[PDB]
């Protein structure tokens, strides 16, 4: 029992999604638990990365796996795991939880601009 | 932090570069008067001899609307314009006298100005509105001057 | 007055000299190749005088981020004459061969023209 | 490169691995056994890396049993004071001569201004050297991947390293440079290498956590020297072997834990180095042809004597290096007639060996 192919070029089909997907979410939660409590992406992608883990925890096929999570099939599940990982290993560094880096100009984001007001 | 694989590039840097990157990315203390005279492409003929008018456009006399008034505007001075010898169309060889530059303030227009290193100079300030009274009862007076003729 | 910006590729003057001389040097040694293989009409001394006319008109700035500008297309123009890139219509562009030179005195702009 | 749980239970051979350090294979051997019917995507070479005290052994360790791999630990100078026999060589030196006494990691370590020192960081080259190859005749012979504590591609490092603290002359620098442009050329570079990162402090910290007498008593790890290190390595070393194999950087100032480490190595796609075949990525370990890969598995099993024998270069300029000639009939007097040295080690009748009437066998690739 094994996917033929995937209907889209450039991604092979895995021989085991289900090892790679949690290990990309235990992943996801190392880096997450390094943020602060106080910011909100930290408690979303901590709701998010659970939910999916539970998910793959409790569906042993992949394409029951695909349809529980509803997102995709898993490959691109795999893709999507990889690029929040990418994601959450770069915000610690980018810092997003402070407060605004720089302030609003005058007249700045007003339209039509000409105006004298 | 996370106990992942490092960057490779910034783990094996120089210690020079780790100061380039450093100091790129921090704020460097300018003045606010800069001249970009040589950085707009502009022609430098065009920048001693034409003279920059900053002002607020006419109204229509014709009209009572003042819509259009509602802005600044920066404009160009008038060179020549000619009649070409072979079918009598409006020949000019001035590239900036069609362009009018929209702007909400003086102050706005003048730093701009003088970003652009322009010559420029304010044409009027801004108008004063003066309170004048306006009602029915003037028309129709008593041992008044102002008694109208009409209606 | 003050003000805090984000620096292009150089924090203070001096990085900024270094780099017009870079490109100084750079040109100097692009002169030869252009010379040889453009097809123009143009001497090497004569190339390298037009080169320093350049430089000398960009000699009166003063703000480090309009040096850096400068030089950022000057390696353009550089990048686009180490590869050919051009033809040799643009390259004679900078010397200005097909403009006739309009007098200064007075009386002679009062003679031909108004402008 | 798969590991234990991907691959849902121990690592299965593609074929029947050869008995290399038994049966010789030679150019007649290449005709009826192949290399290449044999490897797969664990049949790569991983170094793991770091400072002094970094934890290599044991994560090595760990790395090698779950990524089912032949684990290769750092050569130390027992290998070579301690013969086949069990029969420690230190304990000859107060008949040996003092410019041929013993010198191993704690006499660095107690005396770092010593001469032989600099023959010491030499000779642990040659072992580093003396298990290369043998990491090479696992892969290309059995087709499972090595694991390796530490490369003779590592070992340049610590030579700038004491050159630059003053224990070894510009003539011991020379002669090293010219034994390593003389034999690292013969090498395979490995496919992937990990990098233990840590600050010059902390590895001081790791040696607080080891309590052993000589590292701690001694003068040599100090500020300026894990300094040497961590600069030597992070901006020639790393960088030169980046252009050839995957580089892995860990910051390990925490204990860290192997499982992650593991994880990180199936997500890195070695298939992507095939497109080109002057790709400068996996660049020595790619072979178009069978008789290629029997080429190069007869250089690394028939020609270990050769890249043993391309150590003999005459450097007689240095006084550091030079061995007397009455020093050195007095050392063969008495290293070559101490008990388990007299013969070859085989054939040794002073240790208890019996059969020697009737045996005719030596080993394949043995230091005689
Ligand atoms: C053959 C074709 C020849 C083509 C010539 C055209 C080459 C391009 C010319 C340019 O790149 S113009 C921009 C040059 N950049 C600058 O001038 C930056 C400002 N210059 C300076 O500050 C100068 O004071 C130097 C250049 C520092 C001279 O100062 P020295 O006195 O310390
Ligand atoms: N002089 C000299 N000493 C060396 C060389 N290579 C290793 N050592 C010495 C320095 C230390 O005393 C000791 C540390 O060994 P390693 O750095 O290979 O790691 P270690 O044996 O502590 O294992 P570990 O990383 O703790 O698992 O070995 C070398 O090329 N020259």
């Amino acid at each position: 029992i094994i996917k033929a192919s995937t209907g889209l070029t450039g991604l092979a089909v895995s021989t085991n999604p289900h090892h790679t997907l949690s290990a990309l979410y235990g992943k996801i939660l190392r880096a997450v638990s390094k943020m602060p409590q106080d910011a909100s992406y930290r408690k979303y992608t901590e709701q998010l990365v659970k939910q999916r883990a539970d998910s793959v925890a409790q569906h042993k096929d992949i394409t029951a796996l695909e349809k529980a999570v509803g997102c995709g099939q898993v490959e691109e599940l795999i893709v999507q795991a990889e690029n929040e990982l990418i994601l959450a290993r770069k915000m610690l560094g980018w810092k997003p939880w402070e407060k605004l880096v720089q302030a609003a100009p005058a007249k700045q984001w007003d339209w039509p601009p000409a105006q004298i007001m | 932090t996370d106990g992942g694989p490092l960057d490779p590039k910034t783990a094996l840097a120089r210690p020079e570069e780790l100061e380039q990157r450093n100091k790129l990315s921090g704020k460097i203390t300018v003045p606010t008067a800069v001249n970009l005279s040589p950085i707009s492409g502009v022609p430098e003929e065009h920048i001693r001899e034409r003279r920059v008018r900053i002002h607020i456009p006419p109204k229509n006399a014709m009209q009572s609307g003042t819509d259009n008034v509602n802005t600044w505007q920066i404009e160009f001075d008038n060179r020549e314009r000619w009649e070409n010898p072979l079918m009598g169309w409006a020949s000019s060889g001035d590239p900036l006298s069609n362009m009018n530059v929209q702007f909400g303030s003086p102050e706005e227009a003048i730093t701009f100005c003088e970003r652009n290193g322009w010559r420029w100079y304010v044409d009027g300030a801004a108008k004063p509105k003066k309170e004048r009274v306006k009602n029915y009862g003037i028309n129709f007076a008593w041992n008044k001057r102002t008694r109208v003729s009409t209606k | 007055a003050v003000q805090q910006v984000r620096p292009i590729l150089s924090v203070d003057r001096e990085e900024a000299r270094k780099r017009a001389l870079n490109l100084y040097k750079a040109w100097y040694r692009q002169i030869p190749y252009i010379v040889m293989d453009y097809d123009i009409p143009m001497t090497v001394e004569q190339c390298r005088d037009k080169l320093r006319e350049e430089f000398v008109k960009h000699r009166n700035v003063t703000d480090i981020r309009v040096i850096d500008m400068l030089v950022i297309k000057g390696q353009m123009e550089l990048k686009e004459s180490v590869e050919i890139w051009k033809q040799k219509g643009h390259i004679m562009r900078y010397w200005k061969e097909s403009q006739d030179p309009k007098p200064t005195d007075f009386l002679s702009k009062f003679i031909q023209g108004v402008n | 490169i798969s590991g234990k749980t991907m691959r849902g239970g121990p690592r299965v051979p593609k074929a029947a691995p050869y008995p290399y350090k038994t049966k010789k294979y030679s150019v007649f051997n290449a005709i009826f056994d192949k290399t290449s019917k044999r490897f797969d995507e664990n049949s790569k070479v991983i170094c793991v890396e770091g400072p002094i005290a970094a934890g290599k052994s044991k994560f090595a360790k760990e790395l090698a049993e779950e990524l089912d791999m032949e684990y290769y630990p750092a050569v130390d100078l027992d290998l070579i004071y301690i013969n086949s026999y069990g029969y420690d060589m230190r304990k000859l030196d107060p008949q040996l001569p003092p410019s041929c006494r013993s010198y191993d990691v704690r006499n660095f370590c107690l005396d770092p201004s010593h001469d032989l020192a600099a023959q010491f960081q030499i000779r642990m080259y040659m072992l580093r050297y003396s298990q290369y190859i043998d990491a090479l005749q696992h892969v290309l012979s059995t087709g499972q991947g090595v694991v390796l504590e530490r490369s003779p591609y590592s070992d340049f490092v610590f030579m700038e390293a004491m050159f630059r603290q003053g224990y070894l002359s510009r003539g011991a620098r020379s002669v090293y440079n010219e034994l390593r442009q003389n034999t690292i050329g013969e090498l395979l570079k490995p496919h992937l290498v990990i990098y233990l990162d840590l600050p010059v402090d902390a590895v001081k910290k790791q040696i607080k956590a080891r309590n052993v007498d000589y590292e701690v008593q001694s003068k040599v790890f100090s500020d300026a020297y894990l300094s040497d290190l961590e600069q030597l390595y992070k901006q020639q070393y790393l960088k030169d072997i980046s252009t050839h194999a995957e580089l892995l950087i860990y910051d390990w100032t925490a204990g860290g834990e192997t499982e992650v480490v593991v994880e990180d190595i199936e997500r890195i796609d070695f298939n992507q180095f095939e497109a080109d075949i002057h790709n400068k990525k996996m660049l020595d370990w790619r072979f178009p042809l069978e008789a290629e890969w029997c080429e190069a598995r007869i250089k690394y099993c028939h020609e270990k004597p050769d890249l043993m024998n391309y150590f003999n270069v005459p450097r007689f300029d240095v006084p550091e290096l030079v061995r007397s000639a009455d020093d050195g009939k007095v050392w063969r007097d008495v290293w070559f007639n101490a008990p388990g040295m007299k013969y070859r080690p085989g054939y040794n009748a002073d240790m208890g060996d019996e059969g020697l009437l009737t045996k005719t066998k030596i080993g394949i690739n043995q230091g005689i």
